[PDB]
């Protein structure tokens, strides 16, 4: 797995501000057939202006990023089921030692889970001395 | 009482005596019980053995004290899971019984300033011989000489009061009354630091913090009330010079509550957050027993129990956590309702007895005080309102950070609950909820 | 983007990444049961800094002035009104000018 | 170790404690900034965050321990709490200033407030007689 | 769902007062006793 | 709580309870009661609680 | 019975009855012992006036007397709230009926009460009382009817 | 109801087919935005935009640079919702 | 362990009750013993003792007189609640040279 | 049915607490609703009643009920024992002082 | 004696004894007590109801 | 010796993974083995088996007696309406007694054991004159509370002296 | 029969119609329902 | 459904009698019926 860089190019700092307009789109206008009207409205905003001189646009960031903060809607259509949703992240599960700590009768209801729970975490033990040589 | 006195004496030998922790603390539970039988008293001094006596005002405190002390029993065995002279702890644990008796029952000032001030050691023992900080050095400095810088000087004004008096029993002196401005200050500040006051709090969230799970549950559960005890039997003479100069005190009182709850709200150590939130309550009862009226004073009696209680069952949570995650600050600490769901009802309890939410002996406090102060003068309700308010504040956010976010991801297994700390729980709040049918023993003394 | 402040930070940063990783899933000391979190500096740094930063206070005008209009002037100024209300109030009570009848809280 | 080992050092005055410093909380050499030590600071301490609020703080990033938005080693803000999700902060910047949000609530009240006492001088009513009651020595007119 | 349709129907005609639901039982009294009784300005208009 | 669902557990006495309570309210009406039960804790200074 | 359902509430109130009634005189006659409980009569005492300038013993039982007179009546204006507590109660329309006739009762139950007892507040003894008494007559004959300042 | 890993792949599939500016006879499943289906600089995000409000939730704002080919987004989609069983 | 192990487990370990970590019947009757003298002892015989205990502080008693002493002084025609501690003849008012102005109180 | 597992920490501790609680209780509550059914079905409650002038109470006479009979005469010291108690100590004590 | 209560109970004999003793003593205190046993001036009979009635 | 697991090996097994975040972002083919065998082995078949001595161990004799009455009748109940219907059958048996006991007890206590002039700090009962109807025994009705002494009776008024 | 008569009319009538008209414009589901219950109760407070 | 029927005909013993202005007892019907005119109309908007 890799972790991400944080620096950021002007192509990217003027598309992901492109999609956070179609984002404001939407939580000013909902009606499918009204928006991919206004949306491609808005690539004509975005294509009128395609290849312009690094100091324009910065410029043009200058006012992109206004109209978002001016005209960003007081309620956005945040997202149901992602960060920030209106249900999101309901419950937690805590790690699994905590099935490890079962009562030996608690223990007594899924033998073949437990069987093969035991059997499981001799082999991650074998895989995380890998994971470094140990 | 000297029945009581004598049990406790034949109890010692079970310290030396190995495996008697167990049997000591079914002993210190059963004559809990038995004291609990003697029970007939009146506002008059009774029961009056060679200078032992017991009123309304002593029963309680010292069924507090017998409950408390067996409690530590159940609260404390990672001493013997140790081994960490179990002998010399049940010993300093049974002296410290002893005193805290014969302090709530001697019908003299100077025999109830002595015991008080012998109560120096038994505990300075507990913190010193058990603590886990580093700091508990520095603390053990602070607690003993907070206490004697001021404790002592009071042996003047007790002399002082023999010579015009001509001896220190309680009504002897009720009989009269003193007003040379200095025997006032000296007796009051001298209790005021170990009430505590918010102006001397310094040194009793240090005590706390760096102080086993037994001793921080003595410091709370009694020292503060012992403070109060005796405020409570010696203002009787000090009532002129106090109107006099009164204002300063109660305003400090109340205006330090609020203070130190906003210090709870911006704290992060469990045990700090409790440590704060009973100098807050301490501060009330201070409030209400300087009021000196009728129901400041009987409401006053009232709340020092129920704090008691409450504040050391707080301190069995956060041992409880203490010893799972071994670490006290807050951002270790949470989640704990997916480790431990059926404790995290108990965490809601005592937090809940804490904000005063009844049935709770605490709130049949915060009534009669608050009528006292608001009738003594208006002006208070102006900072009374905020005062409650940050109460429940700081506690909503005790119990809902510690028990609610996404758990910690560092975090290394550790076993789950447990009957002794479920039973111990049960032991604090459960009486907490008892009383309230029969408040008049515990609501009616003057 | 400073030439490479991101990516400096980035190397060593995410070095022990995989040690929390290792720490966390460390079949051993979590084997032991004892309890305990893997230890961390900020956490550490933290508690030390919550508990001790008195050695750092130096009593000068910031602080008293802080200090000042923090606690003193609220304790001083509260104070002085409640004793002057009270001394107005029980003026009025031994001067007698408010009988039996009038008066409040007759039961405190 | 424990809280003694871990104290923080008094606020580094030149640039070789600057360099050590940095390295004590991991930070950079520029990302350390030490408080302004004037009288109320706690010296060496870094001087982080503070910013907006935390939730503001990358939503997807890998985060070590996700619960404050935070990696392992890395010097806490000395205001952690009053900055956290859970207490004061927001995730992106106000619309508008605080003036403006005190205003719009508070002119309105004090207007329609004022507006209202002014009408309740003038109480409408229907056109109806005074209501009737039978009594001693009450003798209202029948319309007959 | 035509049965929670349908039920969120009356829920919505006994909050919006269509005659001899809920609302047209309490509301309509509440509104004339407005009336009725001599009464402010806002109150009035405010509550239509 | 062990072998049927606590909904059922519930459900079944509060709607027991609230018809009684319902049918009371009617005898209540028909007779225009107010029954004021109390049970004291304590009394000082000639106050009631 | 005119009423419908109040002809069904009898009938429950038949049913619950019953049995209780039955169980008191089938279970409790034939099972009870006979036996009497009388009521305190404690005797005078020589209050402070009476005692001594040092008889603490004296002192003693004259704030005994103090405290249980106190008690006493602490309650009687507790009575007599109950008792204009239940004249509100009587009758909807019946508050004005009986109010005055029967609360003025505790008003002045209430003022007396604060003479002689209020004001002292916890710890108050029958010397402070007693003593208080007296300054109150000095203060009547001297500046006259309390609430009128001074002259 | 659970998810598929196959319907996932037609579901992408269906809404590729669906967009009109990519080449209209969906080439090569593993085909990159730039290459043959020629997809711009903001053609790309509009691919992106499509396949959150299809599969019912964002995709990273950097991470949509991590998916080049409907092959990543299958390959992101199956990470999400546990599809490679 | 396998899974006949886990399904029905041996009984050589036990669960610490919290009290013992030794010894299974050590910690059982020590959790035995502990919760008999806690809860049965107490908080049941205790419990009932002070809710049957006899009128010890007088309350009772005090409203005893509380109906007689009302009831005795509203047919007896004398104030009910006598504002005087003792009877304003009784007491012996020194003259006003004796007051010499010693701050009268209300 | 169908049953996808939980994890969820160990419930038995907790269970066996409510049940040496419930346990106990009822040990301790069945003596004492015994006692208490016995002594009031059995003999009940003493009437009220006026002095007989030639008479005098014992002190266990002013309680109504029984339970309160046996407590008081047999296990508190009475009040006019309580009350000789300070006669005495406070003489001794004024006259020392 | 069930060897559950094997020398923990024979011990818990020792702080009975000191109740005993404890109680013993205090009884005598209300011998020392006895000065007004029945001359107080609240309780105290005049004359007569002796009848070998100490009370307390 | 002395455990609570009864020797279980306290570790975890997930790893990288557990965070929605982390697995979304990348991870190894070793890692997809795993991670497919953690989900593959959380599906579950058979069921919570029955451990016949863990009910005793949690359920003490005491709560065992008052089981039987009631219990007792399911085990030869069970078959006629199945275990479902028959244990229904049993809880509601045992909850309509209680009910209908409680019922009496209360109404018992309120008729003869009311806060009366003798006991204090009991439920003192306090009601409310029905209302009269034309036509009504004693319709124009008068006052009953004579004098104050009526009020605040509390059985004072019916004192044996 | 005081003015705190006046003072609940003022703000009970306020917040019925600051939530009749806040509705309108929320689109969370819930939150709508909730800002009806408002406007429903504020009349509630004002009859009374 | 029946909604205060139940309540409306065994709450109020003395119904409040209310003879108003055509004007003002209809107003509560037709004051009322423009909001959900407005309702049901800017919501339903044509695209450009
Ligand atoms: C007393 C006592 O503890 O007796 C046992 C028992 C509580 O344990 P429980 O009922 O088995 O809890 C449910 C499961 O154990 C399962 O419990 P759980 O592990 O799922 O945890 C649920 C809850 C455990 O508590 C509850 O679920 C609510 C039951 C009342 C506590 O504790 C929590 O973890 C949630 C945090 C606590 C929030 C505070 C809730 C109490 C508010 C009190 C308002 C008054 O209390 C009872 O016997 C009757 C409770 C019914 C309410 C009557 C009021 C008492
Ligand atoms: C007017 C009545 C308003 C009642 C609310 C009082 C303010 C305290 C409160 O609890 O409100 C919620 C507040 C903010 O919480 P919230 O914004 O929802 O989420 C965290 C955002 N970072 O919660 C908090 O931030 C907790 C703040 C602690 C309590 C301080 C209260 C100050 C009281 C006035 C000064």
């Amino acid at each position: 797995a890799q972790v991400p860089l944080a620096i950021v190019s002007h192509k990217r700092q003027v598309c992901s501000l492109y999609k956070r307009a179609l984002r404001n789109l939407e939580s000013w206008y909902d009606r499918r057939n009204v928006y991919r009207y206004r949306a491609v409205q808005l690539r004509a905003r975005f294509d009128e202006n395609r290849s312009k001189d690094l100091g324009e646009g910065i410029r043009l960031l200058a006012c992109g990023q206004r109209e978002l903060f001016e005209t960003r809607h007081f309620q956005p259509r945040n997202f149901a089921n992602s960060a920030g949703g209106c249900a999101f992240e309901r419950e937690v599960i805590p790690p699994d030692w905590v099935l490890d700590y079962w009562h030996p009768l608690e223990k007594a209801q899924y033998p073949e889970y437990f069987a093969k729970r035991e059997q499981r975490k001799k082999e991650f033990v074998t895989w995380w001395e890998k994971q470094y040589g140990k | 009482m000297l029945k009581i006195i004598f049990f406790l004496l034949f109890l010692i030998p079970f310290c030396f005596i190995n495996n008697m922790y167990w049997m000591v603390q079914i002993m210190m539970f059963f004559i809990s019980f038995i004291f609990l039988l003697m029970n007939n008293f009146m506002n008059y001094w009774s029961e009056i053995s060679y200078f032992l006596g017991c009123d309304m005002l002593s029963y309680g405190l010292i069924l507090l004290s017998l409950w408390i002390c067996s409690l530590m029993l159940l609260a404390s065995e990672m001493i013997n899971k140790h081994n960490n002279y179990k002998n010399l702890f049940l010993l300093n644990i049974i002296i410290l019984l002893l005193l805290l008796i014969l302090t709530f029952s001697s019908m003299s000032l100077f025999m109830f300033y002595l015991f008080f001030e012998s109560s120096l050691i038994p505990t300075l023992f507990l913190i010193l011989g058990w603590g886990y900080q580093p700091e508990r050095l520095q603390a053990g400095l602070y607690l003993l000489f907070y206490t004697l810088l001021v404790s002592l000087p009071m042996l003047i004004g007790i002399f002082y009061l023999m010579n015009k008096i001509g001896s220190m029993n309680f009504y002897l002196m009720n009989n009269f009354m003193f007003n040379y401005d200095l025997l006032y200050f000296c007796l009051l500040c001298a209790f005021l630091v170990k009430m505590p006051m918010f102006l001397v709090h310094l040194w009793l969230p240090k005590a706390h913090v760096e102080a086993p799970v037994s001793g921080s549950m003595i410091l709370a559960g009694i020292m503060l009330k012992l403070g109060g005890y005796g405020m409570l039997r010696v203002i009787s003479f000090l009532q002129l010079m106090n109107l006099k100069y009164s204002f300063v005190w109660i305003s400090i009182s109340l205006v330090g509550g609020v203070l130190v709850s906003l210090v709870c709200l911006r704290q992060t150590d469990l045990k700090a957050l409790i440590a704060y939130s009973s100098v807050a309550h301490m501060g009330i009862v201070l409030s209400g027993l300087l009021t000196m009226t009728y129901w400041g004073l009987c409401g006053s009696y009232t709340l020092m129990i129920a704090h008691g209680l409450c504040s050391s069952g707080l301190f069995c949570l956060a041992n409880v956590s203490y010893e799972r995650l071994g670490s006290r600050s807050m951002l270790i600490n949470k989640g704990l309702l997916n480790f431990m769901p059926s404790m995290t009802l108990w965490w809601f309890l005592l937090s809940s007895a804490n904000m005063a939410a009844p049935p709770t002996l605490n709130l049949l406090g915060e009534i009669y005080l608050l009528n006292s102060i608001v009738s003594w003068s208006w002006i208070s309700m102006i900072l009374l309102s905020f005062l409650s308010f940050f109460s429940a504040a700081y506690t909503l956010y005790l119990y809902s950070f510690s028990q609610h976010g996404k758990l910690f991801s560092g975090v290394y297994s550790f076993s789950s609950g447990k009957i002794r700390e479920y039973l111990l729980m049960l032991l604090h709040w459960l009486p907490l909820n008892l009383l309230i049918l029969k408040s008049e023993s515990f609501m009616l003394w003057l | 983007e400073e030439q490479e402040f991101i990516k400096r930070k980035h190397e060593a940063t995410l070095k022990l990444r995989q040690e929390f990783l290792k720490q966390s899933s460390n079949p051993y000391r979590h084997a032991t049961g004892e309890g305990g979190t893997v230890f961390d500096a900020g956490l550490a740094r933290f508690q030390a800094m919550r508990v001790s930063n008195y050695e750092h206070f130096k009593p000068t005008g910031k602080s008293f002035r802080t200090g000042l209009f923090a606690v003193v002037l609220p304790i001083a100024l509260y104070a002085w009104a409640l004793k002057a209300e009270r001394d107005g109030r029980e003026e009025k009570y031994r001067t007698g000018q408010v009988a039996y009848k009038d008066r409040q809280f007759k039961f405190i | 170790g424990w809280n003694k080992d871990y104290k923080p050092g008094p606020y580094p005055q030149t640039e070789k404690e600057r360099l050590a410093a940095a390295k004590k909380y991991y930070l950079l050499p520029e990302e350390y900034k030490p408080y302004a030590d004037d009288g109320l600071g706690y010296g060496d301490y870094p001087k982080l965050g503070y910013g907006l609020g935390v939730e503001a703080k990358d939503s997807y990033y890998p985060w070590d321990y996700p619960e404050h938005k935070r990696n392992q080693h890395e010097p806490i803000s000395a205001d952690h709490d009053l900055y956290s999700e859970d207490r004061w902060s927001q995730a992106e910047p106000p619309r508008y200033s605080n003036a403006y949000y005190f205003a719009c609530f508070l002119g309105v009240m004090s207007g329609c407030l004022a507006l209202y006492y002014w009408l309740d001088d003038k109480k409408m009513y229907r056109p109806v007689a005074a209501k009737q009651y039978p009594s001693p020595g009450v003798k209202h007119y029948t319309f007959e | 769902m035509p049965l929670t349709s349908a039920c969120f129907n009356v829920s919505n005609l006994a909050l919006c007062g269509m005659p001899f639901l809920a609302g047209f039982y309490s509301k309509d009294m509440i509104l004339e006793i407005v009336s009725i009784s001599n009464v402010n300005m806002f109150s009035f208009f405010l509550y239509y | 709580m062990k072998y049927l669902s606590i909904c059922s557990i519930s459900f079944v006495n509060l709607i027991s309870m609230s018809l009684s309570c319902f049918l009371l309210s009617l005898y209540f009406l028909l007779n225009d009661m107010i029954y004021f039960i109390e049970w004291e804790l304590v009394s000082l200074n000639s106050m009631s609680i | 019975p005119r009423s419908p359902m109040a002809s069904f509430a009898e009938s429950v109130l038949n049913v619950i009855d019953g049995p209780i009634t039955w169980f008191r005189e089938s279970i409790v006659e034939p099972n009870q012992q006979k036996q009497n409980w009388y009521h305190q009569r404690f005797r005078r005492v020589p209050t402070i006036d009476q005692c001594y300038t040092d008889d603490a013993v004296c002192r003693f039982e004259a704030d005994q007397q103090f405290r249980r007179d106190r008690m006493v009546d602490n309650e009687i204006v507790n009575i007599l709230r109950q008792r204009f507590e239940d004249c509100t109660l009587y009758e909807a329309p019946d508050h004005m009926v009986k109010c005055r006739p029967l609360m003025d009762q505790y008003e002045k139950a209430t003022e007396n009460w604060f003479i002689k007892y209020g004001d002292l507040g916890g710890y108050a003894n029958a010397k402070t009382a007693y003593m208080k008494q007296k300054h109150r007559l000095i203060w009547e004959r001297r500046h006259g009817p309390v609430g009128s300042g001074m002259k | 109801p659970p998810l598929s890993l196959k319907l996932i792949n037609e579901r992408v599939l269906l809404v590729l087919k669906l967009y009109d500016k990519i080449d209209p006879s969906k080439l090569n499943v593993e085909s990159h935005f730039i290459n043959d289906l020629g997809l711009d600089s903001l053609d790309h995000v509009e691919v992106i935009m499509a396949m959150e409000d299809e599969f019912g939730f964002e995709i990273p704002d950097s991470d949509a640079e991590k998916l080049l080919k409907p092959a990543d987004i299958i390959k992101y989609v199956a990470d999400k919702e546990d599809v490679y069983e | 362990l396998t899974t006949e192990d886990f399904a029905n487990p041996s009984p050589k370990n036990w669960q610490s009750y919290g009290f013992d970590y030794k010894d299974q019947v050590e910690d059982r009757k020590a959790t035995k013993s502990t919760f008999f003298v806690t809860v049965t002892l107490c908080l049941v015989w205790g419990s009932f003792y002070w809710a049957y205990l006899p009128d010890t502080q007088f309350r009772n008693w005090a409203q005893r007189e509380g109906f007689l002493e009302l009831r005795r002084r509203e047919l007896a025609g004398v104030d009910l609640v006598s504002p005087n501690y003792v009877d304003p003849a009784s007491i012996t008012l020194p003259s006003d040279e004796d007051l010499g102005d010693t701050e009268i109180i209300i | 049915g169908h049953h996808q597992m939980i994890i969820k920490p160990s419930r038995f501790q907790w269970d066996k607490f409510k049940d040496l609680l419930h346990f106990y209780v009822m040990l301790g509550v069945i003596p004492v609703t015994a006692l208490v059914l016995y002594a009031n079905i059995f003999v009940g409650p003493a009437q009220l009643a006026e002095i007989p002038e030639g008479y005098e109470p014992k002190h266990w006479e002013y309680e109504k009920h029984p339970i309160s009979r046996f407590i008081s005469r047999y296990i508190l010291n009475s009040d006019q024992q309580n009350y000789e108690k300070s006669l005495h100590y406070l003489y001794e004590e004024n006259e020392k002082a | 004696m069930v060897l559950g209560l094997d020398k923990r109970a024979l011990w818990g004999a020792l702080p009975l004894l000191g109740f005993a003793i404890g109680h013993f003593l205090d009884k005598k205190e209300t011998e020392r007590m006895t000065m007004f046993r029945d001359k107080s001036a609240l309780y105290g009979r005049p004359a007569g109801s002796e009848g070998k009635a100490p009370s307390w | 010796g002395a455990s609570e697991t009864g020797g279980v090996k306290p570790m975890v097994i997930a790893g990288r993974m557990v965070r929605e975040r982390e697995r979304l972002i990348g991870m190894s083919p070793e890692e997809r083995a795993w991670r497919k065998q953690w989900l593959k082995d959380q599906e579950l078949h058979h069921g919570p088996r029955k451990v016949p001595a863990l009910e005793l161990e949690l359920n003490n004799p005491i709560k065992r007696f008052y089981r039987a009455p009631l219990d007792k009748v399911c085990n030869v109940l069970e078959p006629v309406l199945g275990f479902q219907r028959a244990y229904t059958v049993r809880f509601w048996t045992g909850k309509a007694l209680l009910a209908l006991t409680g019922i009496y007890a209360g109404a018992y206590y309120f008729k003869y054991n009311q806060n009366d002039w003798t006991r204090k700090g009991g439920w003192r009962v306090i009601h409310s004159r029905k209302q009269c109807v034309p036509g009504d025994e004693g319709y124009p009705k008068v006052s009953d509370r004579s004098a104050p002494s009526d009020y605040a009776a509390r059985g004072f008024n019916e004192s044996p002296l | 029969t005081s003015w705190l008569g006046q003072l609940m009319l003022l703000l009970s009538g306020l917040t019925m119609f600051m939530a009749g008209l806040g509705a309108n414009f929320e689109f969370d589901l819930k939150k709508i329902i909730a800002l009806s219950t408002l406007s429903q109760l504020g009349l509630m407070m004002s009859i009374l | 459904i029946i909604g205060g029927s139940m309540l409306n005909w065994l709450i109020f013993p003395f119904p409040y009698m209310i003879c108003l202005p055509i004007y003002m007892k209809l107003l509560t019907l037709f004051v009322c019926i423009v909001g959900g005119l407005f309702g049901y109309l800017i919501s339903l908007s044509n695209l450009f």
